[PDB]
């Protein structure tokens, strides 16, 4: 299930990932208020901000 | 995932 | 639903996490064939051995 | 994930 970043996000610690906007990642799950998912791209994984990405081709 | 907010969208 | 790692296992780069017998961590999902799952532990995240671990 | 098997159960 495929998704783009819509903006930048350098991660933080506690396990969040950065992502570049553009840059396709698959989602694993959502936390329990939503906020956060669980991304895998190719060559890392980790959280980032549900409201930085969207579906590819939507 | 962290229990704080992420960054508000830009 | 926390799990523990049954035995020791090395990560060798590929988005692998090492982890530690006893060690505790989080699942966060599978892959398709289900042989590998994303851990978070103390130490990290990545992918490790879905025989590895065990709930706690 | 990897494309290859985890090593089996010590």
């Amino acid at each position: 299930n495929l998704f783009v970043a819509l903006y930048d996000f350098v991660a933080s610690g506690d396990n969040t990932l950065s992502i570049t906007k553009g840059e396709k990642l698959r989602v694993l799950g959502y936390n329990h208020n939503g906020e956060w998912c669980e991304a895998q791209t190719k060559n890392g994984q980790g959280w980032v901000p549900s409201q930085y990405i969207t579906p590819v081709n939507s | 995932a962290p229990s704080y907010s992420p960054p508000p969208p830009p």
